[PDB]
Formats: C-alpha cells, sequence, structure tokens
C-alpha cells in the first residue's frame, strides 16, 4: 500500500493491504527484517517521524499503531522495533478507517485523518 | 473568584490583556475589542487583514499592540488609532508582551525567534529593535520577567529561555521533558510558570521547576492573580481555567469541544478568560 | 444488451476459466484504465460439494460453504448464458473505488459470499451453483 | 559461488554454526573481499571503502577463524 | 500501559504458536 | 508518549484522503474527496483557509523559504502557494520553475 523511509536512508517501512507492516533494513537482507501483523484490517499508510525514532501505521480498522523504531549505525546493534501505543476510538465509515497519518517535523505529534472528516491530534 | 460577566466576540478570543479599566481582547476575526470594565467595547481593530494573534496594552487608554497572522503587530492608541505597525517577523507572531517602562516590547513568533518591537526605535512596517534568536522550535509565548531588561520565552523546543532584551541573547535556557506552550513570569515569587503540552504547569525558578498537574488538556495561557501572589490561573485547551496555588501544588486550588486560549489577571477586573467559546468571561 | 446486470455468464479466460459468474455491472462504453467493453462480475471459485440425505448437519454446512470471487472481465472473455440470477442485496456494492481500495473489495467479497451461501441454502439457481464439467 | 550484498546477513551467516572460517582479500584495485567459508556455499562480500571493511572485520565474532590473504 | 504493551509485544521470538497454550489454559 | 487525542479538526464533509504538515510545522494542509483544501494551524485549531479551489494527495515543498504545496486532483496537479505566508515567500516560490 505505502512506504516510508528513515532519514538515515537505510531503513524502509512497507504498509501493505495484507494487514502487515514490513520493516526493511537495506544492509540486513533482501527479505523484510521484521514483519508485523497487529492490525486487524487492511493497512493504509505508514509514516516515519523525520527526526525522532517513532513511526505509525494507520489502517481501516480505525486503530493507529504507534511504534518506536530505534536505529544505531553500529553493525552489532540491530534496530530495536517496539510497539508504544495503540490509538483507538476512531469511527469507520464505509469500511474506511484511518486513511492517512502524518508526523510533526519536530516533536512526537500525530496527524491522523479519518473517513468521517475528523483530524485527530495524538500528542 | 465568582464569574462576573461574559462578552461575546466575532471569533475565538486569541489574546486577552486585562488592565484596571481597559480590557483588550483580540479574536481570530482580526479585531481587538477594547472592552470596558462593565464590558463595553470602546474600540475594535479594523483593517488588520489577518487573524489577530495576541493583544498587549502598554498602558490603559494608551497604545496597545495587537499581533496578527500576517506577522504584523499594529499599535492602536486608545478609540484605538493605529499609530504604527511593527512588521518584519519571518513567521506569524505567536504572542506579544507589553512593556510600559521600556519602548521595546518582546514578541514571540512562530519563526523560532523573539523580536523586541519598539514604538519609535523600531527600524521602520517596523522591524523589531532586537530580534532575539536561539530557540530551536517556534517560540510559543514571551513574558517579561521581574527585571524589565529580561523576558522568559517558552516555545516548542521544550526550553524556556530567559532572553535579555538589552543583550539580545538568552542568559539561561531551562530544558524540560515536554514542549512548553505558555509562559508567565511572577515577580512576587520570582518564578516563571510555564504551561507545557503535557497538561502540566511547571513553575521554574529564574535563579528547579515545580510541576503541577490536573489540567484535562494542554495549557494555553497563564496569569498570576494580583490578589494572591501564590495563586495563578491557567486556561487550558479543555476550556477550563485551572487556578492553582504555589503552596498547594497538589492540583489546581479552584478550577473555573471548546478550548480556552487566552487568560489575563487584572486586579480591578479579576481573571479574564477566552478561547474557542468566542466569549470573554470575567471572574471577580 | 445481452450482457445485463443479473445475467449468468461463463468466464472463458483467466485463472477462473469455466466458472459461472453473474454480471454485476456493465461498462461496455469503456474506461480510462480499461479502454474496452469490460463488465465486473461476481462468481464462484470453489463450488459447494454435493450433499446427501444421509449426511449429518455439520458436514452439510461444511460442504455447503462456498468461496466466491469478484473480477472485472472483458466481454470477449465472457460467454453469456440464458440463465439469470436475482442479485438481491447485490445491486449497489461495486464501483471503481471498490476495486481501488481492497478494503471495499474485501467487504464486497464477504457480502457476495453470504449472499451466495443464503441463495444456495434456499435452493435457487441450482445450475449456477453446480460446477461445469469440461 | 554466493555473492552477498548485505553486510548484516554476511555477519549473521558468519555467526551461524555452519561457518568455519573467514578470509580477507586485498585486490590491487583497492577493494576488500570478505569471503566466508560455510558448510555448503562460500559467501563473499565486496566492499569499496577501507574503514567500512575494517569496522566489519572487528565486527566479526572472535570465535570465528579469520585468515589474511592467501 | 505496561500490561497492554506486553500484550502486543508478541513480535515473534515466542517459537511457533506456543504462548497461547498457557494463556488459553 | 503519543497519548490519547486532545485536538480534533472538524469541517470536512467527506473522507480526508491526504494531509501534510509544512516544514515550519504551524500549517497543516488537508484534502479529500470533497475537493476542499483546508489549512489548519496546530496551536489553536482554526481552519483559517477555507478556500476549496477529488483530492488524491498533497505534499509541501522541502524548502522553508518557498512554501509551495502540490495537490493532485484526478489527473491534474496544482502548485499552490497560499497567500497566508509572508509576501517574500510568494516571490521565492516562483523562481523554482
Amino acid at each position: 500500500s505505502s512506504l516510508s523511509v528513515h532519514s538515515s536512508g537505510d531503513h524502509v517501512i512497507i504498509g501493505s493491504y495484507d494487514k502487515r507492516l514490513c520493516w526493511f533494513d537495506l544492509d540486513f537482507s533482501s527479505k523484510p527484517y521484521k514483519n508485523l501483523r497487529y492490525h486487524s484490517r487492511a493497512l493504509r499508510d505508514v509514516s516515519y517521524h523525520p527526526s525522532l525514532p517513532l513511526f505509525c501505521s494507520g489502517s481501516d480498522d480505525g486503530d493507529v499503531q504507534v511504534f518506536h523504531g530505534r536505529v544505531y549505525s553500529d553493525l552489532l546493534a540491530n534496530p530495536l522495533i517496539v510497539p508504544l501505543k495503540i490509538l483507538r476510538n476512531h469511527k469507520v465509515v464505509d469500511n474506511v478507517g484511518v486513511l492517512s497519518t502524518c508526523w510533526h517535523p519536530k516533536e512526537a505529534w500525530l496527524f491522523s485523518a479519518g473517513a468521517g472528516g475528523e483530524i485527530r491530534m495524538w500528542t | 473568584p465568582a464569574y462576573l460577566a461574559s462578552f461575546s466576540h466575532d471569533d475565538w478570543i486569541s489574546g486577552i490583556q486585562l488592565t484596571s479599566d481597559t480590557i483588550l481582547t483580540s479574536s481570530y476575526d482580526g479585531i481587538a475589542r477594547v472592552w470596558d470594565k462593565s464590558g463595553e467595547i470602546k474600540f475594535q481593530s479594523t483593517g488588520c487583514g489577518s487573524s489577530l494573534k495576541s493583544a498587549s496594552w502598554h498602558i490603559p487608554n494608551q497604545s496597545f499592540l495587537t499581533a496578527s497572522l500576517d506577522q504584523k503587530i499594529f499599535h492602536w492608541v486608545i478609540s484605538g488609532i493605529l499609530q504604527t505597525l511593527f512588521v518584519g517577523h519571518k513567521d506569524i507572531v505567536e504572542r506579544v508582551r507589553s512593556l510600559e517602562s521600556s519602548s521595546v516590547f518582546i514578541s514571540a513568533s512562530a519563526d523560532n525567534t523573539v523580536g523586541i518591537w519598539d514604538f519609535e526605535r523600531s527600524p521602520e512596517a517596523r522591524s523589531p529593535l532586537i530580534l532575539c534568536e536561539g530557540h530551536t522550535g517556534p517560540v510559543m509565548d514571551i513574558v517579561f520577567s521581574d527585571d524589565p531588561s529580561v523576558a522568559y520565552s517558552v516555545g516548542q523546543d521544550h526550553t524556556i529561555k530567559t532572553w535579555d532584551l538589552i543583550t539580545g541573547q538568552n542568559v539561561d535556557s531551562k530544558i524540560t521533558k515536554a514542549p512548553l506552550l505558555c509562559v508567565e513570569k511572577l515577580t512576587d515569587l520570582h518564578l516563571v510558570i510555564c504551561g507545557s503540552s503535557a497538561r502540566h504547569i511547571v513553575v521554574h525558578d529564574p535563579r528547579v521547576s515545580h510541576t503541577l498537574s490536573g489540567h484535562k488538556n494542554l495549557v494555553s495561557g497563564l496569569s498570576a492573580s494580583p490578589e494572591n501572589p501564590y495563586m495563578f490561573a491557567s486556561v487550558s485547551h479543555d476550556n477550563t481555567c485551572r487556578v492553582w496555588d504555589v503552596r498547594a501544588t497538589s492540583g489546581s486550588i479552584y478550577t473555573i469541544w471548546d478550548k480556552l486560549f487566552a487568560v489575563d489577571w487584572n486586579k480591578s477586573i479579576g481573571i479574564v478568560t477566552g478561547g474557542t467559546d468566542k466569549q470573554l468571561q470575567i471572574n471577580q | 444488451k445481452i450482457l445485463k446486470p443479473g445475467k449468468v455468464a461463463l468466464i472463458t479466460r483467466g485463472r477462473f476459466a469455466g466458472k459461472k459468474v453473474v454480471i454485476l455491472q456493465a461498462i461496455d462504453q469503456g474506461s480510462k484504465s480499461h479502454p474496452f467493453g469490460h463488465a465486473v462480475v461476481a462468481g464462484v471459485e470453489r463450488y459447494p460439494l454435493k450433499v446427501t440425505k444421509s449426511m449429518g448437519a455439520k458436514r452439510i454446512a461444511r460442504r455447503s460453504r462456498v468461496k466466491p470471487f469478484i473480477k472485472v472481465v472483458n466481454y470477449n472473455h465472457l460467454m453469456p448464458t440464458r440463465y439469470a440470477l436475482e442479485l438481491d442485496n447485490l445491486k449497489g456494492l461495486i464501483t471503481a473505488d471498490t476495486f481501488k481500495e481492497p478494503t471495499q473489495r474485501s467487504a464486497a467479497r464477504k457480502t457476495v459470499k453470504k449472499t451466495f451461501e443464503e441463495k444456495y441454502q434456499s435452493g435457487k439457481s441450482a445450475w449456477f451453483f453446480t460446477p461445469l464439467r469440461f | 559461488p554466493r555473492q552477498i550484498s548485505d553486510i548484516k546477513q554476511f555477519l549473521e551467516i558468519a555467526r551461524r554454526k555452519d561457518a568455519t572460517s573467514a578470509r580477507i582479500k586485498k585486490n590491487t584495485n583497492k577493494d576488500v573481499k570478505f569471503k566466508l567459508r560455510c558448510s555448503k556455499y562460500l559467501y563473499t562480500l565486496v566492499v569499496a571503502d577501507a574503514k567500512k571493511a575494517e569496522k566489519l572485520r572487528q565486527s566479526l565474532p572472535p570465535d570465528l577463524t579469520v585468515t589474511e590473504v592467501g | 500501559k505496561e500490561e497492554k504493551e506486553a500484550k502486543e509485544l508478541s513480535k515473534m521470538m515466542m517459537s511457533n504458536k506456543q504462548r497461547k497454550l498457557y494463556s488459553k489454559l | 508518549f503519543p497519548t490519547r487525542c486532545t485536538n480534533v479538526f472538524i469541517g470536512h464533509k467527506g473522507r480526508v484522503r491526504c494531509l501534510s504538515v509544512h516544514v515550519s510545522g504551524n500549517w497543516l494542509a488537508s484534502g479529500g474527496d470533497d475537493g476542499v483544501l483546508r489549512i489548519w494551524e496546530v496551536m489553536t485549531g482554526r481552519c483559517v483557509w477555507k478556500c476549496s479551489l477529488i483530492i488524491q494527495s498533497l505534499a509541501w515543498g522541502p524548502l522553508s523559504d518557498s512554501p509551495v504545496l502540490a495537490v493532485a486532483v484526478d489527473e491534474t496537479v496544482y502548485f499552490i502557494t497560499p497567500p497566508i505566508f509572508s509576501d517574500e515567500q510568494i516571490e521565492a516560490s516562483k523562481e523554482l520553475f
């Protein structure tokens, strides 16, 4: 469905219609480094914070998954990908939920757009 | 402080500056209603061309600066007559604080800078006399400290910088774990109350920060009550003005999808609060 | 005009060759993404298995489960038939956007499944639900 | 007979129990070739930068037997 | 917040379909 | 800690297909099937720019001095520089193309 790139340039997130999030590390392997299936419905968009090591996945289930993705340049340390929050209480209209998610350029603020015209500010 | 009366406005009350008699209320419609003590609007700003951001009167029935989204602050001389407009900020001026003693008044802008706009000394359409810079993020608000030559500045960088208008540089930048949204300096307690985005008001010692929680949403503005130096009200995004106490740090002492934006504390008029409700309420 | 909504046709090319489908909506004029006379159809991929009076209820349900599929097919690849299927509850669910966002495609597949299940239980369109042997 | 373009996966195959030895090749054109003898294949990795090669070499686990140019 | 985080902290490494055994029983 | 939502922007009568934030961070441009482009400021949550002018997507420019946003409507892409910025931004955005 959608992809985002870490500012370091060596990490990619793949948001898929298969309700899956694939973390690709360009020096790790051609296969996805991690595959995550927390979303219960089709995943629409994935966004990485340009500066902070935080990223989010917005799907049609109405839930936004906020994960902390930590990256070191050291080879011995694989990037640490951990869930941090499960944003809920967003309505789903015509089988369309959280369609787009955006990150604040500086701080950990989330711009989530729904199918009902609601823009939620997750601070 | 029981509520006295509410005065309606065309749009949400962006800025509030309560004096003994004059009460400046700048709204999102681009007008600055100079409400009297009873609530009679002496004059309203016209021809601004942009949504007003904040209001700050240098003296009652005198020059009163009103910042707008067009990065311009017009000084209306109270009916208010626009003597001069201070412009030159890269971004919109987030807030402006009036200085009666000094012609230079601080104004925090979204361009991560604080400009000291002067009534006559500004580089005139008047560039600020001292456009202080150094804040990593946009400067949310600026409030003059106990000394007229220093002013605390809170911004999105989570660092409250005590910028000296005489020197144009921040003497000390106190960093916190949350981005500060509002700044108000209390000279009686020699502290600076900063309302962060974490719905917490941190009273930091200018010479070290005591945090007080209880707000349902992010704090938008702060103002210490003249009647009680230990008491300070704080209007938050939950459309509530939580009046906390320095001694009673365990939550607000007495708190009074709307979102309160501006708060001022005048001795004669009490605590004036405004926000998304488009109604400036007064509590005496 | 013989390719009308509600008409049973046979897919002759593609993965679902020889499967019986019902014309869900005809766009014979064409489209930007499909410059030909296409028509979106809903059909059966796994036909329900044959049932016997001796079978117990659990297996009767187990065999009666049907796996549907929705596909846009070219007119040249469709073989229209005389049979017609009454597509109740299945009038407005398919649109270009329903294919663009697979969440609507997944919802359409589920609704098509439950309609086919109920129609099969009702015992209507016996020819539509029996597999074509070739 | 197995060229590897990913540093990590070269490291992981090195940590894997099938690995028996590693070899270093310094060509005249100044590229470093890290070859890793495994049970079934020989995984080689070509790196064009010396300091990345050096940091890679120290990133190899100590238990692995590393040999210089033959 | 910690118990909830541990609930979705199930990103593999738990072998193949093993922890649900204990959770269910 | 991206905790529960505290600010809600309302006014879109349909699905908001895409939204983006300017580099300055004080402007959020959103659009959807309604075709209405709404610019929001995060600090107070107003919708100062109500001008509408289906919206597939829209993204800001990387240059702060040239705040130009590109919006894809059907097969057409518009390079819009709203007058909400200071005037010098409008001149600085033009010479890019």
